[PDB]
């Protein structure tokens, strides 16, 4: 059988960055000429594999993570990056094994008077580990007093909204992002590819 | 990048007047916009953050709208302690860019300035430099142009000048211009003179002075 | 109650070095998008660094490989640990704390650094003799020229205080030389001019320069 690549890329509803989706991809065959023969791909960097030459690995799992972010944060999605999302939303680590993957989603992803349902995480005492997902609603507590879960001065909500509208420059347009993990263990090798 | 264009530079407005400052982003920011309110002496203040969010505590005459390029800050009911310098902030964006700033002023009549033309002085002209002082006295509005003319030439890239803030009684300006020049440029030419065009003259005062003669 | 108290600002020569500290009370360092915002004299506002809660840090192209922010926890205090200034570092700096997204809410008084090659220097002060054309029976203008000195600032009176009326001391120019220069005026009766006395006093304490300047009409 061959791998669910198309229910990740061709997903009808994309997940806010804070909660990013995490799809577990085993025992299947992987043909991923659909993925470097498109032309519909803003971003496609791969971390120690090369593209092309994908088709000839066997790992034994890969994991697809998938969400939305500004066009301006794609940049984060990489190794040994900084800022708000790469800090508290979604950390790759410095040895990563595989490949991001952005396009614009502007069309999709924007309503008229400002889409809201997209959100990410603002405020967090420390940044994530690599593939840490945080979900917690907790107050964040900014000053000396506690919050007990009440909003107010110094007490905030730990997540904020992308204001994503149509009339927004590139940078602030919505943009779909997959990252594609490869993960070699000892263990049989379940994905491959022709 | 954005480039964030805050229109007018100054604004006249009196006290219980409607005020409207418009910021202008280079492309599509949402509603990522702040406005501060900044005094002479003093640290800016938050009013408004994320376009149309009046921040705790600041009176409701501040009213902050607009979406997509264009943005606004109302003022609907001008009150003393309004009369300041008002800043939008790009907000999101990796360069944190500020507007140019609005100085919000005190409306008046028309007030024409009074000119007055200084040569350098005999003291001066001993150490080697010659500065020529025009001086435009209690005029209002602070839009004012002055052109140096040194034997009919029109000087530029040797004076400076500086103006007041409004007079704490008649709310008017007063400018001050200073033109350098070596003793030995100095004395190769007559006639100096400043010519200052301002709304309150209907034509263009020059005062002027022949060096040499009292 | 909430404040932020900075201190470090001093004079300083060009390819010198300043550290600027932030205490903070009301409000956690170390919890907090805090930032430093610099105004130029006469200028507008420029953001010039931030360090994230998490730790991260970012600065303004114009500081970058110069400037560094840094905390310390246990004394709830921002730092910028500046390097290697320029003249157009001058400015008062703010020490702010961003509630996330650029909006900052909480400033400090500010401190203020100025970065300059010049040495210390006295003014000159030079007259602006009443013109000899005054209106008859109208007003005159006289006033000092106080120019070359450094630092800011000068004061300025006028008989000692007995002569406020009219009075107008303009905001001190930078010359492309380094040194600071402004004109004191004022408008008096052209009666006024053949017995009354007028002279100008400055005081420029970096320099312990005090100086009287009888303003008089200009003789053929
Ligand atoms: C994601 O979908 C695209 C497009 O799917 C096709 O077009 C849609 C409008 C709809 O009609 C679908 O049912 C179609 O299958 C895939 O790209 C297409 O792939 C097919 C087969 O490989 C090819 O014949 C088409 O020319 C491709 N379309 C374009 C525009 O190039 C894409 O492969 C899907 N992604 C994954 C990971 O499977
Ligand atoms: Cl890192
Ligand atoms: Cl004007
Ligand atoms: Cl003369
Ligand atoms: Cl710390
Ligand atoms: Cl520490
Ligand atoms: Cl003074």
């Amino acid at each position: 059988n061959l791998c669910p690549f198309g229910e990740v890329f061709n997903a009808t509803r994309f997940a806010s960055v804070y909660a990013w989706n995490r799809k577990r991809i085993s025992n299947c065959v992987a043909d991923y000429s659909v993925l470097y023969n498109s032309a519909s791909f803003s971003t496609f960097k791969c971390y120690g594999v090369s593209p092309t030459k994908l088709n000839d690995l066997c790992f034994t799992n890969v994991y697809a993570d998938s969400f939305v972010i500004r066009g301006d944060e794609v940049r984060q999605i990489a190794p040994g990056q900084t800022g708000k999302i790469a800090d508290y939303n979604y950390k790759l680590p410095d040895d990563f094994t595989g490949c991001v993957i952005a396009w614009n989603s502007n069309n999709l992803d924007s309503k008229v008077g400002g889409n809201y349902n997209y959100l990410y995480r603002l405020f967090r005492k420390s940044n994530l580990k690599p593939f840490e997902r945080d979900i917690s609603t907790e107050i964040y507590q900014a000053g000396s007093t506690p919050c007990n879960g009440v909003e107010g001065f110094n007490c905030y909500f730990p997540l904020q909204s992308y204001g994503f509208q149509p009339t927004n420059g590139v940078g602030y347009q919505p943009y779909r992002v997959v990252v594609l993990s490869f993960e070699l263990l000892h263990a049989p090798a379940t994905v491959c590819g022709k | 990048d954005i480039v964030m264009t805050q229109s007018p530079s100054f604004l006249s407005a009196s006290v219980g007047d409607r005020v409207t400052i418009t910021c202008r982003a280079s492309q599509g920011i949402s509603s990522y916009l702040a406005w501060y309110q900044q005094k002479p002496g003093k640290a800016p203040k938050l009013l408004i953050q994320a376009a149309s969010t009046l921040q705790s505590g600041v009176p409701s005459r501040f009213s902050g709208s607009g979406s997509g390029t264009e943005f606004t800050l109302t003022i609907s009911s001008l009150q003393p302690e309004d009369f300041a310098t008002y800043y939008c902030q790009q907000l999101n964006s990796y360069r944190y860019t500020f507007g140019q700033g609005t100085k919000v002023e005190i409306k008046r009549t028309v007030a024409a300035p009074s000119v007055f033309i200084f040569p350098p002085s005999d003291e001066q002209l001993k150490s080697g430099t010659a500065s020529v002082v025009c001086l435009l006295n209690n005029f209002y509005p602070r839009e004012a142009k002055v052109q140096w003319k040194v034997d009919n030439a029109l000087q530029s890239g040797n004076s400076q000048e500086s103006v007041t803030e409004q007079d704490s009684k008649d709310s008017t300006y007063s400018l001050s211009s200073t033109l350098t020049l070596s003793k030995a440029d100095y004395e190769k030419h007559k006639v100096y003179a400043c010519e200052v065009t301002h709304q309150g003259l209907s034509s263009p005062v020059t005062k002027s002075f022949n060096r040499g003669e009292c | 109650e909430v404040q932020l108290l900075e201190s470090g600002g001093d004079l300083i020569q060009p390819g010198g070095s300043l550290r600027l500290s932030c205490a903070a009370s009301g409000v956690t360092v170390s919890s907090n998008y805090m930032s430093w915002v610099r105004q130029a004299p006469g200028k507008g506002l420029e953001w010039v660094s931030i360090i994230y809660p998490g730790g991260s840090t970012f600065y303004a192209d114009s500081v970058k490989g110069r400037f560094t922010i840094s905390r310390d926890n246990s004394k709830n205090t921002l730092y910028l640990q500046m390097h290697s200034l320029r003249a157009e570092d001058t400015a008062v700096y703010y020490c702010a704390r961003d509630l996330g997204s650029g909006d900052m809410d909480v400033w400090g008084k500010g401190t203020t650094v100025t970065v300059s090659s010049a040495s210390t220097k006295g003014p000159s002060v030079f007259p602006l003799a009443p013109s000899s054309k005054s209106t008859s029976g109208g007003t005159a203008a006289l006033g000092c020229l106080v120019k070359d000195y450094f630092p800011e600032p000068v004061t300025v009176s006028w008989n000692s205080g007995a002569l406020t009326s009219g009075v107008h001391t303009f905001p001190a120019v930078l010359q492309s030389s380094g040194l600071y220069s402004l004109s004191s005026v004022v408008t008096v009766p052209s009666s006024s001019l053949g017995t009354q006395t007028y002279i100008c006093n400055v005081n420029h304490k970096p320099s312990n320069t005090k100086v009287d300047k009888k303003v008089e009409p200009k003789s053929c």
